[PDB]
């Protein structure tokens, strides 16, 4: 029944959300500033 | 140890929780003498700071302070919504004690 | 790379995070639980737009096709752009995933799941008075090393996403039966 | 030296593998005195923390506790799913000892 | 404390606000002896630097100096738009005190 | 100075070059006592680690070890293909001592 | 005082200014005991290194040396175009002293 269109929309969304994380891993990483852990501790 | 920012904030004196549910609008970083600090503002009009490493901080806090300024820079740069802020209200702008974000 | 005519300009595309499906304001926008469905998308038609409804943004495999398609839908539009997009797994070859149930088989489109992030866009040709300005304006945020290796999503990953309704014959035959979601066929 | 988190985790008393296989849901960082910590929650209801550097910590772990806090921040902003957590279950909330992510 | 870059800029002798409202145009970094510094340039024509840590800087300012070089490298590599700079105009090129960005 | 990884590796007894041309498949980080280390695996079964601050290390390597770990976290998170790994082949899993990337 | 990599680089001995106007091609990093360094290469076919830290390097150049490797690491990943490199031609490979990026 709707399980179909609800399953469809769900496998699709989980396909989306995981791809949206690949992209975030690309672009948000530009902003990652490393730290001198030996400096602050 | 506590499990939420709200429980964290209340073991403290002169603290208060603010609900933001918004991304940081402005970010100001200053290396000016005796004013090394970060100031952030939200479109709501609120302004908070990460204070100057003075004596009102026990030694262990010094490494936590630097960590907080890294977080605020990357949050502002990425546009991540900040949910709540636990602040010290005895000074202006309010001091940031803890921060939380949810996805 | 793939191509698509669109009336939306390069700064509106940057403002939204990329080329977005109808209704989706921006890319990482979770506030609009948008209906995603390949079959429903492949059959739709929006005036002034190449199929972009139902959680998918259609793209063509060539410039002359992208332009042909842009000239039907955006004819007269004093200005529109042809976007060059790189291939990535969020793309699905319509004809391949839908087989003999592909609504417009002669069309050949590679639809993209959820839209196309701005970092995946290569560049764009400006199109004035229905005539292509041949100098491609490049996108400086295009992640070349990341999109250089990726390819379109192979059909075996989309069959379950084919989106046919439950009573659909496809779900009961090859190759869809092997990847049919719960409640389908 | 151990080759997997499960193995590395099995070498400690009071630890246990948790298969999360999901992205973090909440991130809470506190620079509040004596509570310099990071709290993370998932949508299953679980809550883990990175403990405040303290008494039951050798000096090599110190540079390693900071490392964990930086890793958790970027894993959260980017929606990277955590695979397995190897926590010490004798603190509350469960304290993070190791982490692994795949793909 | 002050609540914006301009109010802060006003507590020092020999400073001036520069409204950038544009992204850094060039970035130069030097690890050359006695000249370990950063110089940045804008479309408008100006050139600014981040001084070499000598002794016109108190201990907390050293940490603050490094942070600013971190932020400038990030802002450049990413084409982040800077809003206003507060600089000490009694140096050549002018020396950076604070920085602000708006989204 | 050697001008290549193949060359650099080539002078430590017990080294081995590895042509990987793939990205890191799993990343494990531990702040557990004495296992404060990173372990990375490749689809092709191979496991490698960045050892715990061994006493046989010099202090400029102290800084270089932490750097390596930083590199592995960002390389992993970014899906950047690694070219080769210079490693010591007398530890288990094989210990990284240098890494290269290309294109 | 200097305001360009050319002006700054002409203040040293045994220094040359190379114009690349290309992005890095390869990146090598070594934790190898005594060879803690970074090596980069471009298409022109030039190999440059960031030298290992030692007693000749004033503590000030120490921090500046670690910054350069950070810049070269993220410049590679971002595929950022390097404009010019001031290098000490009296060591092979040429030792990086300064670096500039533009646009």
């Amino acid at each position: 029944g709707d399980t179909c269109n609800e399953e469809t929309q769900n496998l699709s969304t989980i396909y989306l959300r995981e791809y949206q994380s690949k992209v975030k891993r690309q672009i948000f990483s530009d902003y990652q500033s490393e730290v001198d852990i030996y400096n602050r501790i | 140890a506590p499990q939420t920012i709200t429980e964290l904030c209340s073991e403290y004196r002169n603290t208060q929780i603010y609900t933001i549910n918004d991304k940081i609008l402005s970010y100001t970083e200053s290396m000016a003498g005796k004013r090394e600090m970060v100031i952030i503002t939200f479109k709501s009009g609120e302004t908070f700071q990460v204070e100057v490493p003075g004596s009102q901080h026990i030694d262990s806090q010094k490494k936590a302070i630097e960590r907080m300024k890294d977080t605020l820079r990357i949050t502002y740069l990425t546009e991540t919504k900040i949910d709540k802020l636990c602040v010290w209200n005895n000074k202006t702008p309010n001091s940031i004690a803890a921060i939380s974000m949810k996805n | 790379r793939l191509y698509r005519a669109d009336s939306r300009p390069p700064d509106e595309i940057k403002r939204s995070g990329g080329l977005m499906p109808r209704g989706h304001n921006e890319y990482f926008d979770r506030g609009t639980q948008m209906n995603i469905n390949l079959y429903d998308h492949a059959r739709g038609t929006q005036t002034g737009f190449v199929r972009y409804d139902d959680g998918y943004v259609s793209t063509s495999l060539s410039l002359r096709s992208a332009h042909l398609a842009g000239q039907s839908i955006l004819s007269g539009y004093s200005t529109y752009y042809i976007y060059v997009i790189a291939t990535a797994p969020n793309m699905f070859n319509k004809n391949d995933v839908l087989g003999v149930y592909s609504p417009h088989p002669y069309e050949q489109e590679v639809s993209a799941l959820g839209g196309i992030p701005y970092s995946q866009i290569y560049g764009w040709y400006r199109v004035n008075f229905g005539v292509i300005d041949e100098r491609l304006h490049r996108n400086r945020e295009y992640r070349d090393r990341y999109y250089r290796n990726l390819n379109i999503a192979p059909a075996e990953d989309g069959y379950r996403l084919a989106g046919f309704p439950p009573d659909h014959q496809a779900w009961r035959e090859e190759p869809w039966i092997h990847h049919a979601p719960q409640g389908c066929g």
